[PDB]
């Protein structure tokens, strides 16, 4: 009876909503606020200013 | 797949640069539990008292359920940054039968 | 007081109202009976209808009694040979559909009580069994004396 | 700190299944009833077979108005005396005595019997109440999952645990084998060898 | 739709559909709005007469 | 009509076979008297069978009666000390459990009230419930005032 | 066997409990008779209070009995006026519900059957109904030409 | 807590093989024949044995017009006396008894007997219904799934039920050697050597 | 493969956000069988009593036959939606003699 | 002897007449009123309405 | 719950090869035709041995018209005494004896042997009924799938009920070791060298 472990190696795939069984383990439920990139990985949203 | 039994113990995730964020986890039909984390180690001399946090490093907390009856999320309201890398779950396995 | 039962000797002829206090769930179920006579429900051709819109519930008839001092009968009776519920896969429980299910078998469980109660009770006086002052008949004669001695035999 | 509790006992088997806690008992809208299922039958199973805290002697019986022996909902065996009655020897069968010996359902007189009782979680012994705990946990955990690993350190768990509620049973209760049967009021001194010889 | 032997227990309702009937097949009725109705929702309710 | 109860008076020596009609849920609760003498259910010297692929529905000894009007009594008693469904935590509820169990409730009060109404029921004419043709016996000798009369005390 | 009734003949003055062996589901389910008297139950002035610690459990007097050979009943009545259980929507269903409705029925079918049993029964030695050795009370004055007849007519 | 019933014994019976429970037994969409089966078989073949439970001693059997012994449809098996009968030898045979030394089927007197029924399942008792529920579980597991680790669960199960089962039988009926055949009216007093030495 | 011989033990589904649906068995020239689901979990409160019930999670029965010899119909007929993702099912395999 | 297991990955692929020793596992039978999709499996087919 | 039926052990054997129960015996469509025949090829092979409840003693053999022994289609094994016949000893062949000594099939008169008879599945008794179902169930799975887990789990099943057999026969007949050859009456008492002391 193995205790065994793993990973998910991206978090820049964003939103699906197919049921939980045919997505990839990759692909998020919900995002709100974030700007996923590349460069850095997931980041919160940038600022707005005002003019 | 979707049959066996795979009941997560531990989660844990990989963060760079970020000052606070925080942990909300719910199992089933049960309380709800936070786990917050604001940089600031005890004891270490790296962040002197008076200038923001900027952490590197890994955080862990036990989930202590089911696979199919959870909701993990990550929360975060400072206005201070917060970027994430990466995560891994741990969790226990078990096959009632062998695989074809 | 019997639950769901209630004899009333008519106080004049021509009258057509009798008064009851039980509950029931389908006015099918009510039964009025007069001289060991069972009469129908509806309108028209039928005997006597319910009426609902007053308190306490009373029950009219088509045609007043012909003599005074007629006996009337108005009993409850549940649906014996049905259940008056039946569940179906595939459709979201109400709870409407059990409370219904619970009153059928209390109110058939009371009436069973009520006809034993009409029939034979026990004394609690002396705790034999007692008939509460009524006429016995349709009793074959003893072909041993130990059966109750019939008047035909005896005379 | 008190003597363990139901609500304690059923979340202590939910986290060696490894779930979370439970908050409370009524109302509940998680596996707190099945834990409370396995809970009432491995105490049902433990109490079968009658221990020193579960136990009535020299109780009398009595008959009803047909002659006949009835027990209770929750009376699980009864020994009467061979010595005390030879000519009839009784055996348990669902809640009424038979007469083996005669073949018969009816006595003549009321019995003087050995009653084991099942009783409540309330009042359960504390000794009991952990070994209860701890194997019903095992069972439950086995029943839901089904690993082997995890069954073997259950049962180091469990070995020690029954160790513990027997030593504890022998030492509460003092048993010895000079008295014999203890049906007969005792009347040994059990005079010690050890000390007196000075 | 119109209701018959009203303000007693055990009242039927009839219903008068737009289109003629196809009395082969069994129709039946379904609770739909998720707030404030009599029926709860997703109530099925088969008829007695048709 | 008795709703789950058939007693019939055999014709002729060697019958072996007798019809009944009421439904019921298991082939283990039909019960058949044969002048006191309960019979056992089953196969081979199990001394009746019971026969469902012909309709209605008949049971059949294994031995031919010895003697003609011989009673024979077929009836059906549901369990009435342990109930057909006792609901546990983490099961899956459909709708034949309540079906079930709605029918074993109705099946139970049905055969009460048969045996009631087989018991002595009520002269409706009169009042005291009738005997209707049956001698009424097993009364001991009078001990007080009002007792009785028996055979062995009148005699 | 009887179901959920038992018939004591006290045997000495100044006893206090009596063992009673049946089932129940609520304390304030059972009752107590001393001498054709119906029992409040209660503590204090209340002459009676149940024990149900000890097995079999018991039922305690406050007050001595006055005179031996005194009948004391205990029997068990479930409430056959209001359901035990009431289902309201949005409450989460458990199995506690279900087998409480459960037990009520039974138990209910079950005393009626006692009830039914206790009074005058049907003697299955030659199929005709008996008085189980009691005496018939409380007959009026026969007319017709089939009744009883009854000691005070007689004489 | 009242005793084990027949439907909590299918529903430990399905969660030993490792299903989900089911609510009741008549009318069921599920496994509940293949589990009713199983109960009654292992039932069966426990009971076909001979225990202190199920035997009844010096029970009298009648003939026929025929002179013929009949037995009834649960009668497992029937022993007689070889001193008290000298000049027949009797064996079961189907329903009836068979004169082995004779060659015959007929009989020229009443006999005296001791014979085991096969009881049904609300007339056991506890420890009994115990042992019963654990070795069907077993073996419907076995004959259905037959993995591995399963097996050797409930092999540890079986043989931690079979343990108790026969102490709580033979503490309930007190076998002994001293008072030889049990068809003797006992003549023993047992006089321990261990409490009148004082 | 066609020749070694595979008997089917059990067949398990896995949907989600389904209602009622029900499975008809039928092994060789036997009686036909059927294993309904409502979705209903008694104990579980997360459905209370006067709302459609939409589940997530597994069912499984036993099959008892050969596979050349079974009938798996998925029945539904209820105004309720049903939607299935997989299945996999689970037997004995036997070789007979070892595979070039 | 072992007692040992596969799944069925998908089944979306519809019905097919080539004998069973032929197909690709996945095939079914007989289909009737399904609306078999890859954004979310099997399904009962969508409703009929009325104009 | 009466003794085990053709239609049970036919369930019963198909159950343990793993494969569903069927409704009837007769114009079924499936195995249970293979099921009865392995069934009564494993009764055959017990029953040609020779137990307690099919085997008759002193049996007297009559002679047909050309001074022949002839035998039924069930007889499976006769032995005759040595002692009480010296110049004569026979030896089954077919349906024939043969009087191997003087090489003649023909004899001069009757004979007294002790004949064993295979008998019907209706007269048997429950233990073997039992034995002879498990036994039957191991031999058919082996010769239908061929497994050796299977084998080992059926071969753990038969030793069990081997034994449990083997005591109920021990138990039934009360063998004895003093009384040496049957044939002649018991002069034995088998006084008790126990109890009678006091």
């Amino acid at each position: 009876m193995p205790l065994i472990s793993s990973s998910i190696p991206n978090l820049i795939n964003g939103v699906s909503q197919q049921p939980a069984a045919l997505r990839l383990a990759s692909q998020a439920e919900e995002v709100i606020n974030c700007m996923p990139s590349p460069v850095e990985g997931l980041k919160k949203r940038p600022p707005m200013q005002h003019i | 797949l979707a049959n066996p039994r795979l009941q997560l113990r531990t989660w844990s995730i990989v963060f760079d640069e970020t000052s606070n964020f925080s942990m909300k986890i719910t199992p089933g039909q049960r309380d709800e539990l936070t786990y917050p984390f604001n940089g600031y180690k005890i004891g270490s001399g790296q962040f002197p008292i008076g200038t923001p946090s900027l952490a590197t490093g890994r955080f862990r907390v036990p989930v202590m359920a089911q696979n199919i009856e959870t909701k993990i999320v990550l929360f975060s309201d400072s206005p201070l940054p917060c970027r994430v890398q990466s995560a891994e779950w741990e969790g226990w396995y078990q096959e009632r039968a062998r695989r074809l | 007081m019997a639950f769901a039962q209630r004899i009333i000797t008519s106080n004049s002829a021509g009258d057509q109202e009798f008064t009851f206090t039980f509950d029931y769930i389908k006015e099918e179920h009510i039964k009025v009976f007069v001289n060991f006579v069972e009469k129908a429900q509806g309108t028209g051709s039928n005997e006597f209808q319910v009426i609902t819109n007053t308190t306490p519930k009373k029950i009219s008839l088509n045609t007043g009694l012909s003599a005074d001092n007629t006996r009337v009968e108005i009993r409850r009776v549940s649906s014996l040979s049905t259940p008056l519920v039946d569940f179906a896969d595939g459709s979201t429980l109400t709870a409407a559909d059990l409370d219904t299910a619970e009153k059928q078998s209390l109110f058939i469980d009371q009436e069973l009580d009520d006809a034993l109660k009409q029939g034979i009770s026990i004394d609690t006086s002396t705790g034999v069994p007692t008939l509460n002052s009524q006429r016995l008949s349709n009793v074959s004669d003893p072909v041993n004396a130990q059966d109750a001695v019939t008047k035909a035999y005896l005379e | 700190a008190a003597r363990t509790s139901f609500l304690d006992a059923v979340n202590r088997v939910l986290q060696m299944l490894g779930e979370a806690p439970v908050n409370s008992l009524q109302g509940q809208f998680g596996l707190a009833k099945q834990a409370e299922v396995a809970l009432n039958d491995v105490s049902r199973t433990i109490q079968t077979e009658g221990w020193s805290f579960n136990t009535d002697l020299e109780k009398k019986l009595e008959r009803n108005s047909s002659n006949e022996i009835e027990l209770s909902s929750n009376v699980s065996r009864v020994v009467v005396d061979n010595l005390e009655y030879p000519d009839i020897d009784v055996v348990q069968r669902g809640d009424k005595l038979y007469d083996r010996k005669n073949n018969r359902y009816t006595f003549d007189e009321d019995l003087i019997v050995d009653m084991t009782t099942i009783l409540e979680w309330d009042l359960l012994p504390e000794h009991a109440r952990q070994y209860i705990t701890i194997k019903a946990g095992r069972q439950l955990q086995e029943a839901i999952i089904g690993s082997a690993e995890l069954t073997k350190l259950n049962l180091t768990q469990e070995v020690e645990a029954r160790s513990a509620f027997l030593e504890e049973e022998t030492t509460k209760s003092e048993h010895s084998m000079l008295r014999g049967h203890l049906n007969r009021t005792s009347p040994v001194n059990t005079y010690i060898p050890s000390r007196t010889l000075e | 739709t119109s209701l018959i032997n009203s303000g007693a227990l055990g009242v039927q309702t009839v219903i008068t559909l737009p289109y003629p009937m196809s009395g082969t097949g069994t129709m039946a009725v379904v609770g739909r709005f998720a707030s404030n109705n009599t029926i709860a929702h997703g109530q099925v309710i088969k008829a007695t007469a048709e």
